[PDB]
């Protein structure tokens, strides 16, 4: 941001800014279950499907 | 029931059949179209055949979006349809009950907003082979209306293993699911005689469009290295690191830099950089662009354009070969599968009784050719004065003037 | 309500929906089209497909503005529909109040200062394949008034989490604001089958816009480095920093500089600077060129133009293929998007009553085709004397004469 505006006098300074770049990575997330095929289709409530 | 007699329960309609499978809503497009090679595509197109549509309906997507001059053809063909005034009409000597349901039809589809969206979005199974549009039901009262038309992708659909040409959800079971009556307006237009998947006309532009993007490709990178030449820095031996790094840059901004000077003990090489032409690429896209101009619009108009020639029978000339055979397939394709889908259930819902499917009342398209007034009018009063009888309902439709009333 | 159904609270109209919002209003672009290759521009287009619309849209109107051939096509398609007469009609066979209503709202939309900025504003989503106006709503004693039409960029708004067919406003939330109703007048053209983020037509044009960057930015070094050629000194050992320095500087001016000597034991080379044709290049913005004149208004007058040649029948012949279908289409579609958004709110706040949404007027444009007087005119005596009885209403209506008052 920029310097607060100060008093006139003389002369001007020529202030600066500062900066503050922020880093940081990417994660990778899963999660997977593992299921027999013939099992989903050897139901009759609808169930183990949703899943 | 539906035209295919499978029974019909209403209890089904209050909800879309997709309602239920929420994890279809949040998928995202693979792409499958950038980093593509020939041998890609081939696995991609032959496990299509084998009942997975996902890779190809994505790929067919990329393939309409990459490419301008594909693009625009589909959407020129597509606006040609939807610029069709249509209507609905009784069967063959219809009775006055249906001459009294086909007008009530006709109103409720004049009145039925939406309906060009619903005609663009069917016309996409011409160029995926299979469009799936469901429907929302929705009571006013006592008749039953069609609240909005969803287009559902291409991609959450798949081949039946025990059957080639029946298409199925993907609801995570090896068997998809059935499509539920009355809950969909599956289009599917029938370029060539085969199997659902095999009948994409992008199936038959697929390589082109990997011809041209290539060319395309291979142009911009020789485009890109054109320009300054190759040149390679020689030094003697015992020249430091420093030196050699000195050399290189010195190498490397000579081409822009216009003088250097180097001890004599080194030597720079100009070599060439890329010397030829664009003229194979070119050549390469302007066959492409030929073979998909011919693949969908037809080589007589669009390709080996019929060039300028105006004249009475010009319209004629430039219609009736190729484009009003085009137009009148289109038409009639889409007015079928329209008369199957939305004006059955219209029928069989809003109105009492179980009319016979025979004499359901079929939308038309309006295929009519403008035909020349002038030389027309000058032919009839000779004819008529001749003695000829011609009745005037020929002329009133033919000139596209109505009857009196 | 509104037509979509949801409940409409007139509390709400005071205040825009933004107003709120002072955030956006003091935001800048991006101009993420400045130092863009194709990965960058593939990454974009991935990233928007999934809910950032901001660099997309930012990158669109960078592509707007840096490219004079696009400009003048988008420019001119656009103005095409700027210039066509509108009118309001009432509903099928509509009744005394309903052609009441439909007359106020005519005289309405007449006396409504901004119009045509609005239809401006609204055709920009044919590019960008979306266009968000928000609505001023004043109260002139009892009735209801659009006090002015603001266009906000596409850059506020994103892609539902939930839904990838809805926009919200960017309100620092992870699902963005839902649109307030009758707040808006968003318009969503459809040029080919798809979800919101890739429906735009500059998503068809970015690859062609990239191409003819790189191939001018090239041209353009190139003719820089053309003129003089590269010049290499050479020195022998035991030459010191000042002589190598005033070498240098010999190489340098010598180019401008016609004659020079030097040593004996010293040599320049001239070597190659660059040499070849702009022919490459040229080949390339051509064809980038081609494609998006095809893409944007048709490959039959623009790129591959349907020449010269005049004649009673030459209206026809530019107009009815492609230039009349994407004229209709761009009307129609225009046309549908205000009855539902800005006719609506009209009529349910302006008048008593809870009309029927099946029975609201329609906004309509005049896409009228001048008709061929002289040759209708020579025609209708043959008829009329042979025995037909034309109407004199489809003459009147098809000449664009008016029937007596």
């Amino acid at each position: 941001q920029f310097p607060k505006l100060r008093e006139w006098i003389g002369q001007r300074v020529i202030k600066d800014m500062a900066a503050q770049g922020y880093q940081i990575t990417n994660k990778l997330f899963e999660s997977t279950v593992g299921v027999k095929r013939t099992d989903i289709e050897d139901d009759n409530l609808g169930v183990y499907g949703p899943l | 029931v539906d035209v295919y007699g499978n029974p019909i329960r209403t209890q089904q309609l209050r909800e879309p059949q997709t309602s239920r499978l929420a994890g279809l809503a949040k998928e995202f497009a693979q792409h499958p179209a950038k980093g593509l090679t020939p041998a890609k595509l081939a696995r991609i197109l032959v496990e299509a055949e084998q009942g997975n549509l996902q890779a190809q309906a994505e790929l067919f997507m990329d393939m309409e979006e990459r490419d301008a001059h594909l693009f625009a053809e589909m959407s020129k063909r597509k606006r040609a349809i939807l610029g069709l005034d249509w209507a609905v009409e009784p069967p063959r000597n219809a009775s006055a009950a249906e001459k009294a349901d086909a007008d009530y039809l006709h109103e409720l589809l004049l009145d039925l907003e939406g309906l060009e969206d619903l005609l663009l979005d069917a016309l996409d199974g011409i160029g995926h082979g299979y469009s799936c549009i469901e429907l929302e039901w929705a009571l006013q009262g006592r008749e039953w209306m069609p609240l909005a038309f969803h287009h559902r992708p291409q991609s959450w659909f798949q081949l039946n293993p025990e059957d080639q040409n029946e298409l199925r959800l993907r609801d995570n079971s090896p068997a998809g699911e059935a499509l539920q009556p009355f809950g969909w307006i599956i289009h599917r237009p029938r370029a060539r005689s085969g199997y659902v998947a095999r009948s994409g006309l992008f199936r038959v532009l697929a390589w082109p469009y990997l011809f041209r993007h290539y060319a395309t490709s291979d142009l911009a990178e020789m485009l890109e290295i054109y320009g300054l030449p190759i040149r390679l820095g020689k030094y003697p031996p015992g020249t430091a690191d420093e030196e050699k790094a000195t050399l290189l840059r010195a190498v490397t901004g000579l081409g822009h830099a216009a003088a250097g000077i180097i001890p004599e003990t080194m030597a720079i090489d100009f070599q060439q950089a890329a010397q030829g032409s664009s003229d194979p690429f070119l050549a390469m896209m302007r066959q492409s662009e030929d073979a998909i101009s011919k693949a969908v619009l037809g080589g007589t108009l669009t390709s080996t354009t019929s060039q300028s020639g105006g004249g009475a029978f010009a319209l004629g000339q430039v219609h009736n070969e190729v484009r009003h055979d085009l137009l009148a397939s289109d038409a009639r394709q889409l007015a079928a599968t329209l008369s199957r889908d939305l004006l059955w259930p219209l029928l069989v819902l809003n109105r009492p009784g179980s009319p016979d499917v025979r004499r359901a009342p079929r939308l038309v398209f309006d295929l009519r050719e403008q035909a020349d007034i002038t030389s027309m009018a000058q032919s009839i009063p000779a004819l008529v004065n001749v003695g000829l009888e011609i009745p005037s309902a020929w002329v009133y439709d033919k000139l596209g003037i109505p009857q009196p009333a």
